[PDB]
């Protein structure tokens, strides 16, 4: 409400006598402020759930994808303008296909994250991502924040009503989960975030199973998903 | 603000020793004066009026280190214009190379602008040659000028004086005359430096061409 | 009282008093540390330091203020320790230099001169602080006798009989300058050395130091080294004797 | 015209006939449509002429017919519209004019809200910006005046939503939370205490009149002026460390410390003395010192509420002394301001003497005596800090070409600081601490030689200074010293000759000429020495050198023939008194009375005069007769030699202008015509003209008419010549011995002055010493400065025509001063512009 | 503005920095004075040893820049280290470019125009030395120059540099107005009355310390204390 | 109200012979969770407290591997101390490489310092945010070291950093004397109880939030975590 201004806040790169560094908090925190994307992480798979908001009937809504493929068995959901995930996802796509010409093999989910992070750190970046799929230890879904801190999450939200959403997600979660229950919760949750019916337009998403690749669900497969709820 | 410290500069070439600057149909007359602050100072150590070239030379008022820097290039420019045409530098030319170099110190941050304004008297193709610079790196043809301390009354003066048709040598005691307006005391051949430039090319007048002149006026 | 003017945040820029502010900062660093004391003997230079010990947690011979930038030169430091380990990097990469490029260790003087420099180069612009350290560099040839130099943050360097560089450094060079350097061995100065540190430290101020002795001599065989263990105790112990 | 109209109907407001009101209405009141242009014209009527101002008696005829009306549709109109801003203006007059006979209370919380919607502070997440928002602009000053009118009476309501304004602001008063609502702010913070102090002034110290007191029942009682600081303190305090610069927190501070020192001088004084002893933190020195020299009058003279009062001085002015230094200007200019201002308010004499000869002192008064001991190491020290910036202040000029040669208009502020507040001290320290001062002053500047241009000039006003407090023992050591020296050196005879001077003959020539200006009596007992070191450096061939002994001729004509006031102290005749006749910790703070002012006179006496006329025909004449036959085809001279010649006739001029009668000369015949008389008015300024002596001003106009005609004709070129003639033209047209710039200068310092040290809750009636002498002064000045009437004449029109001449010469330079005298000669003469034109 | 915090142009056309490097010079509180004579240049500069502990030989403002070139630095001690570096790079260099030692005016020059260079650029601080250089040129006889902060550098008959430079060049001055060309005597002996009559000293030999070029031996030549003695007892009696 | 104007710049030197944005990036250490570092006669033991933004999320990593011999933990900045790491591991592998002898944690330690003081002492540039607790085995022994924003560095018998530091350096100063001759298994229970007193009395030590890291004459540097860290825990007694 009232201005709160101190005068170690907005210093770019100067310590604060804490010992904080209060602008780059400062960018993190608006970097946070873009759409709910969703992830759950289950045995049977990693489901990722986020809202398009397409403003026009006119408008593609292919054309806005807040899901994208990293690499077959990768894929990552992202809160914010896609143009500021655009070099991080190039980044995470070409290491992928680099380390594959090294050494012949798929890169764990981990470790593409990792890459993304160096890139970060060489600065807050301005996006979060959320990195699902299934790698040799099995169904995995981590966390990348603005300021580049990775961290395996069983489920995870990321967005405007993030917070809100966490601790919905806490109280639904459970380690049995199967993948389809997972869908059906967080779109739940991503209901009452959105406040609004539903429909293929509104909702975008997508499972990595550990048969089967990267799957965005067709518009059809996702109006099947909704009419269950 | 750059053009703020334009101004700036041509405040320190206005608090500059007086110099004055005649174009005549067979030569053009530079003049300054040097006067040394003591009598310690050794007065054929320095020398305000420089040769930049056989035909071409310079005079400046305002800062001296400065007006050293500009000196050094006009003198590498002039050289690296007869490697590659075997000819002497045209005058006007010169000026133009020399004024782009004050040109790019103004652009630049961090850098001050010249202090320096600077008096170009060539002879080229049998006609005479005289040009001023700004620090700005503005350049003007002048057929008289004078820079520095009472400058504004220096230049009316000279307006009286000068005549479209004049000999060198009465060009030389007319820029004398301009000098001695604002000398405040008495003018000696030490005291005052004068260089002419004619067909045979620049020079500096001897203190002992300069004595004859004063003793004429 | 405080200025205000912004003449003193740089070392780029002159006050109109005629003084670089932050030089003279830079001093008040090396005058807040623990004092360090070289004494040049006919013999050679012995170098004291009292190395505060802030933790019984730290290892003894940790945050060492006394190194060997070569092997005939010691350095005695006294300021920041982290400016003063750069300052010694520096220094041995000089003598190497010289030693590879002229084939011959390098003169005390030439070492002295070259850091001095290197240290003045900090002083003189804006994006480079000047160095917080003081230090004194000492060793011994036979064709040059034992020398001692003291260069400060503001990278002026003298030789001096004797020297002292902290918060004690008059009260050091009080108590040094009753001695006689010049017609004394090492042997005897290093128990004096330890003697001035004793009287020099202040136990209500500072809770426990560890004393800290090095020699570069003909008894060295012109080679800085530790004074051994045992003649530290026995100077320890006249040092403590001396006290009381 | 618009102003001056509105002004106009203001003045003659409170004397409109008693029905006028009523009439009023009836005229504007049609106009009065919300939604047509002639809402805001019946309201910008109303503003204007409604009476406020009527007797309670005749209130029915007046603000009852048109208050419920107007107040209504203030209430009613929810949109921001640009009457409101009139309307409120209006209300906040009949406020201030009708203290106790409006309820104001059902209105106060309207009031307040639109004040706070007024300073359009941001608060919420989406903070848009409503257009016409901006529009209505409440003006701070017409609300500050509201609601301090409708403060006091038994309701408390209005303080209560004022202590609710300052605690919903206060997170926007911290330094930290700068933004665009800081300059509404500010104003509130500085006008508010401002119109309570006045407030309190007209209910309690003013004197009676026909306009209606007060309502004792709403007269603000000592709770409710206790109430209003505390509501303010918190606010004020967070300003003085503001980014934008404290000057409105330390005027705010000033206002309340008369209402309330208790309260308020402790806080600052608790921010003060960390300030002076910090090093990290700069900021806080500037601002705590600025608040202390708010508070100032308050701390030292008050003891009923402020008990340590006194105390804190001597240790604030210690700690303050570092302050002075050349590194920082700001710190240093401050600094000073605090040094003159508590030094003017206490008597600088030592009383340590008198605890232990007489009991029966208080408490606080023994603390006091005891503290004046370390007054004489407070002056020394002074003078050691100045001494350090002096030397640190030498020009050291790095041109070979060129030397500098001037004064940069910071170095002249510091060295007019320094001789200020050297001046101050030196005038209230005792006569035994004076003296060490002089044996000091003395000794620094004869045992080294400074630069006059810069650094000497500094040590020359410092000198000056020191003679002006006690000119007998401080011209006895000086005078001889400066002239045995100038004598010595210029005993070659080739010196005059030489070109370039020795400089230490220069610093000695300029230390000799700042010393001489002081009273005339005191210089007559060195006249002789005096006029045989001017025979020899006036004709000096060195431009510096005469220069400086031209000066000395000016300073000495100038001081033996003006009426100036010596003592300038802040108790009458006091400083010298036998130990004990007098008990200087009674006159701290102290402010002075008129009626016993005692004002020492310096006027010019017979002897004086006869000195500064054998001046004037030992030197003036002289280049007279010379200049006169260049002028003729004789005597042909140099350029330099006119040169010297015209600056000894212009110091001349200037020193003796006083005692020289005004040009006089045969009216013009053509003029316009007035059956009225058109005469001059006359001023006796003292002084009585001698009318024998021939008028050597009449003199001086010939030759230089003369020599004009002469140097246009043949030496065109001589610039340097043509501007002395222009300013001796000028001098010879406008003279009396007073200069319009230098009197402008001193009323502005006047009011510098007055603002700081000025008591707005007791009035003129408590004014210090010094300034009412210097307004006594100023208005001696004002009757020489003021000519009006004066007929054109025959030779005042010859020499307009003479700058014409030289208006409309070659030289531009010349033409651009001769063109300012120009200007500045057709305004004197009646009806001489139309005569110029053709 | 930052007019006075770096080098760049104030309102009246001056750059403050250069005049506070100037104050620099005389902040060391020690003065140099460089006297020409006909066959010989002279210099002599107070020195102070303030420590017993401090070794003599070690302090010193005389300097060799090249076998005939020797000069005296009056400033801060560590800027002046820096400055004769520099200047005896440039010596070597031009021997080995051009074949033949630096003239003393030449290398005067050179110091002069890296001066410059940091009166106009703002992240170099100016340095805060003064720099007199004493040679014997073949061609034009004993030379004395003088370098300064600004950039400006010029010959001197006489010069000073210091605390008492302004005094120091007013005795000087008289000097060379009246008298004649002087013996390597007669110069050694200006030198030191004009730094003693401004310090009023009464100079030890200790306190003086002397650097002299002749024509007859044009190398720079530091004299020794009994030298410095020698002279100084001369001065006393007579 | 109280600004300082010698706090902006590393560069900057105060009236007081002080740089602040150094002292203010040591306050940056404290900011991190506490992690304990002890060493004996033949292993040297890293014990340290994650913390999770979740119960979901995993925990934070502060043990690090540098080498088969040296092992840090980090507390501060995180991304100073990957940084850091990357720097360490450069420089070890480079020693195997040139050398094929493991490089003398010494000399790494003075390489850190090195590294962190350009930044102290250049505009633009902060120091870094990070404090390393180093384990490691060389020809010499078991060390344990200590590194600052400072650029300062510290060889430790036990060292303790992070938030809630002092009351685990009180414990480990008091039992000193006996962690030179403890066995592996004493070894780390010390540590686990110095790191005990850290957390606070409502809290206790938990196989997902503590991590502990060994190095020894035999055994290569090993993270033990989760699971791995129960047979440790189930040794130490219950909190006094």
């Amino acid at each position: 409400m009232f201005l709160t201004r101190s005068e170690y806040d907005r210093g770019v790169n100067t310590f604060s006598p804490e010992g904080r560094l209060f602008q780059v908090e400062y960018a993190i925190e608006a970097i946070k402020l873009g759409s709910t994307a969703i992830g759950i992480q289950t045995s049977e798979g990693v489901c990722l759930a986020v809202e398009k908001r397409i403003t026009s009937p006119l408008m593609e809504p292919s054309s806005i994808e807040k899901i994208v493929e990293i690499d077959a068995h990768i894929g990552c959901a992202m809160s914010g303008l896609i143009a500021d995930a655009k070099t991080l996802i190039d980044k995470a796509r070409v290491e992928t296909q680099n380390h594959w010409f090294t050494y012949n093999e798929t890169m764990t989910v981990e470790s593409v994250t990792q890459a993304v992070s160096n890139l970060a750190l060489q600065r807050p970046f301005g996006v979060a991502l959320l990195f699902g799929g299934v790698d040799e230890k099995g169904p995995q879904l981590f966390h990348m924040d603005p300021s580049g801190t990775f961290v395996q999450c069983d489920a995870r939200a990321i967005g405007s009503a993030s917070e809100g959403a966490q601790s919905s997600l806490q109280e639904v979660y459970h380690k049995s989960m199967t993948l389809k229950e997972a869908i059906k919760s967080s779109l739940i949750i991503l209901k009452q975030v959105m406040e609004e019916k539903l429909n293929a337009t509104n909702i975008e998403l997508a499972t990595v199973q550990p048969g089967q690749n990267f799957h965005m669900f067709t518009k059809e497969e996702l109006e099947e998903v909704i009419k269950d709820i | 603000g750059k053009l703020v410290q334009i101004e700036y500069a041509l405040a320190a070439v206005a608090g500059g020793a007086p110099s004055v600057g005649i174009k005549a149909a067979n030569g053009v007359v530079l003049a300054t004066e040097k006067k040394q602050k003591s009598i310690l100072y050794d007065e054929r150590s320095v020398h305000k009026v420089e040769p930049i070239t056989k035909h071409i030379g310079l005079v400046y008022s305002g800062m001296g280190p400065d007006y050293r820097v500009l000196v050094h290039r006009a003198r590498k420019l002039a050289q690296q214009y007869y490697l590659v045409y075997q000819e002497p530098i045209p005058t006007a030319q010169l000026v133009q190379r020399v004024a782009s170099v004050m040109q790019e110190y103004t652009q630049s941050g961090g850098v001050r602008p010249f202090g320096v304004s600077l008096l170009i008297c060539g002879w080229n193709e049998g006609r005479p040659y005289l040009f001023q610079s700004d620090p700005s790196g503005a350049y003007f043809a002048w057929k008289a000028t004078a820079m520095g301390k009472n400058y504004v009354n220096g230049k009316t003066f000279l307006e009286k004086r000068y005549n479209e048709d004049l000999e060198l040598e009465d060009a030389i005691h007319t820029a004398i005359l301009t000098l001695k307006e604002s000398f405040e005391g008495q003018m000696t051949e030490d005291n005052i430096e004068v260089g002419i430039c004619n067909e045979a090319g620049f020079r500096r007048l001897t203190p002992t061409e300069v004595k004859d002149y004063l003793a004429a006026i | 009282s405080s200025i205000g003017t912004g003449y003193d945040l740089s070392a780029s820029t002159f006050s109109p008093d005629g003084r670089v502010f932050q030089v003279e900062y830079a001093m008040k660093a090396v005058e807040n540390s623990s004092t360090a004391i070289g004494i040049r003997c006919k013999d050679g230079v012995v170098f004291g330091v009292e190395k505060l010990v802030l933790s019984k947690l730290y290892e003894e011979g940790s945050n060492k203020r006394l190194f060997n930038v070569d092997r005939h030169v010691g350095m005695a430091v006294a300021g920041l320790l982290a400016d003063a380990r750069s300052l010694a990097d520096i220094a041995r990469e000089e003598a190497s230099n010289f030693r590879s490029n002229f084939g011959y260790n390098i003169p005390l003087k030439h070492l002295a001169d070259r850091v001095a420099m290197y240290v003045h180069a900090y002083t003189l612009y804006s994006a480079v602080r000047p160095f917080g350290c003081s230090f004194m560099l000492g060793s011994y040839s036979v064709n040059d006798g034992a020398q001692l130099y003291m260069i400060d943050p503001s990278g002026v360097s003298y030789g001096y009989w004797g020297c002292a560089i902290g918060k004690a450094r008059q009260a050091a060079k009080t108590e040094i300058e009753k001695l006689q350097m010049k017609e004394m061995t090492c042997r005897d100065i290093v128990k004096e050395v330890a003697k001035i540190i004793y009287i020099v430290h202040d136990e209500v101020k500072d809770k426990a130091f560890e004393l800290e002795l090095s020699w570069v001599g003909e008894l060295t065989n012109g080679r800085h080294e530790i004074v051994p263990k045992d003649i530290r105790e026995e100077a320890e112990k006249y040092a403590k004797e001396s006290l009381k | 015209v618009e102003n001056i109209l509105k002004t106009l109907v203001k003045s003659c407001r409170p004397y409109f006939p008693a029905d006028a009101t009523a009439e009023m209405l009836e005229e504007w009141r049609p106009l009065m449509c919300p939604f047509d242009v002639t809402m805001q014209k019946a309201i910008t009527y109303f503003e204007i002429f409604l009476p406020t101002s009527l007797p309670p008696e005749l209130h029915h005829k007046g603000f009852k017919l048109w208050f419920d009306e107007l107040i209504g549709l203030w209430v009613s109109v929810q949109n921001l519209p640009q009457w409101e801003g009139q309307l409120v203006n209006l209300f906040a007059r009949l406020a201030t004019d009708n203290i106790g006979y409006i309820d104001w209370d059902p209105y106060v919380p309207k009031i307040f809200t639109r004040i706070l919607r007024s300073l359009n502070l941001p608060v919420g997440s989406s903070q848009v910006l409503v257009p016409r928002f901006l529009t209505n602009a409440y003006d701070i000053g017409h609300a500050v005046i509201w609601i301090t009118a409708m403060m006091g009476g038994p309701s408390k309501l209005v303080q209560k939503h004022l202590a609710g304004l300052f605690n919903s602001i206060t997170s926007f008063y911290h330094p930290s939370n700068n933004g665009r609502w800081l300059n509404k702010l500010m104003k509130l913070l500085q006008r508010l205490p401002n119109s309570v102090v006045r407030r309190l002034h007209r209910e309690r110290y003013k004197k009676p009149s026909w306009l209606t007191p007060v309502p004792d029942s709403h007269k603000l009682t000592d709770q409710d002026v206790t109430d209003f600081v505390q509501c303010i303190i918190q606010p004020v305090l967070l300003a003085m460390f503001s980014k934008t610069g404290s000057l409105e927190a330390a005027q705010a501070l000033q206002n309340l410390a008369l209402m309330r020192p208790e309260l308020v001088i402790p806080p600052v004084l608790e921010r003060t003395y960390p300030a002076l002893e910090t090093l990290t933190e700069p900021h806080q020195l500037t601002a705590t010192l600025s608040c202390v020299i708010g508070v100032a009058r308050s701390l030292v003279s008050g003891g009923r509420w402020f008990p340590e009062g006194p105390t804190h001085m001597l240790p604030l002015l210690m700690r303050a002394l570092p302050g002075v230094d050349p590194n920082d200007f700001s710190k240093c200019m401050i600094t000073f301001q605090f040094i003159a201002t508590f030094s003017t308010l206490v008597p600088l004499v030592d009383c340590s003497s008198v605890l232990q000869e007489r009991n029966d002192l208080t408490e606080v008064e023994r603390e006091l005596c005891s503290a004046t001991a370390e007054f004489e190491d407070f002056v020394l020290q002074f003078m050691d800090r100045c001494f350090g910036l002096i030397e640190s202040s030498t020009l050291e000029q790095t041109r070979e070409e060129t030397e500098t040669e001037k004064m940069t208009h910071l170095e002249s502020l510091v060295e007019l600081g320094l001789s200020s507040t050297f001046s101050t001290i030196l005038t209230q320290c005792s006569k035994e601490i004076f003296m060490v001062a002089l044996q000091k002053v003395f000794n620094f500047s004869t045992s080294h030689i400074f630069e006059t241009r810069v650094a000497g000039r500094m040590v020359a006003d410092m000198c000056r200074a020191a003679v002006k407090c006690c000119p007998e023992e401080s011209l006895k050591l000086f005078v001889p010293h400066c002239c045995s020296v100038i004598t010595q050196l210029t005993m070659n005879d080739d010196v005059l000759n030489d070109e370039e001077l020795d400089k230490e003959l220069l610093w000695n020539l300029q230390l000799l000429s700042e010393i001489t200006r002081v009273d005339g009596r005191k210089l007559l007992l060195y006249r002789e020495q005096l006029v045989k070191i001017l025979q020899r450096t006036l004709h000096l061939t060195c431009k510096q050198g005469y220069t400086l002994s031209c000066n000395l001729l000016h300073h000495l004509l100038r001081s033996t023939t003006l009426i100036y006031p010596t003592e300038y102290c802040s108790v009458p005749g006091g400083f010298d008194k036998p130990p004990s006749e007098y008990f200087p910790i009674k006159d701290w703070g102290k402010p002075g009375d008129l009626w016993n002012l005692g004002i020492q006179w310096h006027v010019p006496s017979s002897e004086e005069v006869s000195f500064a006329f054998y001046l004037l025909d030992s030197f003036l004449q002289p280049e007279l007769v010379k200049l006169q036959h260049c002028g003729d085809g004789k005597l042909e001279m140099s350029r330099d030699d006119i040169l010297q010649s015209l600056t000894i006739v212009h110091n001349c001029i200037l020193g003796s202008g006083n005692l020289l009668p005004p040009l006089k000369g045969e009216p013009v015949t053509n003029l316009v015509p007035s059956m009225v008389s058109l005469e001059e008015t006359k001023l006796y300024t003292g002084l009585e003209y001698d009318l024998s002596r021939e008028n050597h001003r009449e003199v001086i106009a010939t030759v230089i008419r003369k020599l004009l005609n002469h140097i246009l004709d043949n030496s065109e070129d001589d610039t340097k010549s043509l501007f002395l003639i222009i300013k001796i033209i000028g001098d010879l047209l406008q003279f009396q011995g007073s200069h319009k710039h230098e009197f402008d200068s001193r009323w502005k310092s006047f009011n510098l002055v007055k603002k700081s040290m000025e008591n707005r809750l007791h009035g003129k009636k408590q004014h210090i010493r010094a300034l009412l002498i210097d307004r006594v002064m100023l208005q001696h000045e004002l009757r020489t400065l003021t000519v009006e009437g004066c007929e054109y004449k025959k030779i005042h029109q010859d020499m307009i025509r003479d700058l014409l001449r030289l208006s409309t010469s070659s030289y531009s330079q010349v033409r651009n001063k001769a063109q300012q005298t120009f200007f500045a000669a057709l305004g004197a003469y009646n009806f001489c512009c139309r005569d110029i034109i053709p | 503005g930052f007019d006075r915090h770096i080098t760049i142009f104030s309102p009246e056309g001056r750059l403050y920095q250069v005049e506070y490097a100037f104050k620099a010079i005389n902040q060391g509180g020690l003065t140099s004075v460089a006297v020409r004579g006909k066959d010989c240049a002279v210099i002599v500069t107070q020195k102070k040893v303030p420590d017993k502990l401090l070794d003599s030989s070690t302090v010193t403002h005389l300097f060799k820049i090249t076998e005939n070139i020797g000069c005296v630095m009056t400033g801060m001690t560590a800027d002046s280290r820096s400055q004769v570096q520099r200047a005896r790079y440039e010596a070597a260099n031009w021997k080995y470019k051009y074949g033949y030692e630096i003239p003393v005016d030449m290398l005067c020059k050179r110091i002069a125009d890296i001066s410059q260079v940091y009166t106009q650029n703002a992240e170099m601080r100016p340095l805060g030395c003064c720099m007199i250089l004493i040679g014997i040129d073949e061609e034009q006889g004993p030379q004395v120059y003088k370098c300064d902060p600004a950039g400006y550098y010029c010959g001197f008959k006489a010069t000073a540099a210091g605390v008492k430079q302004t005094e120091s060049t007013s005795f000087l001055e008289k000097k060379v107005k009246k008298k004649f060309d002087w013996t390597f005597e007669q110069t050694v002996e200006t030198a030191i009355t004009c730094l003693s009559t401004v310090l009023s000293i009464d100079f030890k030999p200790s306190e003086i310390e002397v650097g002299v070029v002749t024509v007859e031996n044009p190398k720079f030549r530091i004299l020794t204390e009994a030298e410095i003695d020698a002279h100084l007892v001369a001065l006393a009696e007579r | 109200m109280f600004r300082n104007q010698y706090d902006n710049d590393v560069t900057v030197w105060s009236p007081q012979g002080r740089i602040h944005q150094i002292e203010y990036a040591m306050e940056a250490v404290k900011q991190g969770s506490a992690t304990v570092g002890l060493k004996s006669k033949t292993h040297a033991v890293l014990v340290a407290l994650k913390r999770a933004q979740s119960e979901l999320a995993a925990h934070q990593k502060k043990i690090l591997h540098v080498d088969n011999h040296i092992g840090i933990s980090i507390a501060g900045l995180t991304a100073d101390a990957r940084l850091l790491c990357n720097f360490m591991r450069q420089e070890c592998l480079d020693s195997r490489f040139v050398f094929d002898r493991p490089l003398p944690v010494s000399r790494l330690v003075s390489l850190i310092g090195s590294k962190t003081q350009i930044p102290t002492q250049r505009y633009g540039r902060r120091p870094y945010g990070v404090g390393l607790l180093i384990a490691g085995y060389d020809d010499m022994g078991p060390h344990i070291f200590q590194t600052c924003p400072s650029a300062n560095y510290f060889d430790c018998r036990a060292m303790s950093i992070g938030a809630r530091s002092q009351s685990a350096r009180t414990y480990l100063e008091r039992h000193m004397s006996e962690f030179m001759e403890c066995n592996l298994n004493e070894l780390v229970k010390h540590g686990l109880r110095a790191l005990r007193e850290t957390l606070p009395a409502e809290q206790d030590l938990t196989t997902k939030n503590v991590s502990i890291g060994i190095v020894g004459k035999d055994l290569e540097f090993t993270i033990y975590d989760d699971d791995d860290v129960s047979p440790f825990l189930e040794g130490l007694e219950e909190r006094p």
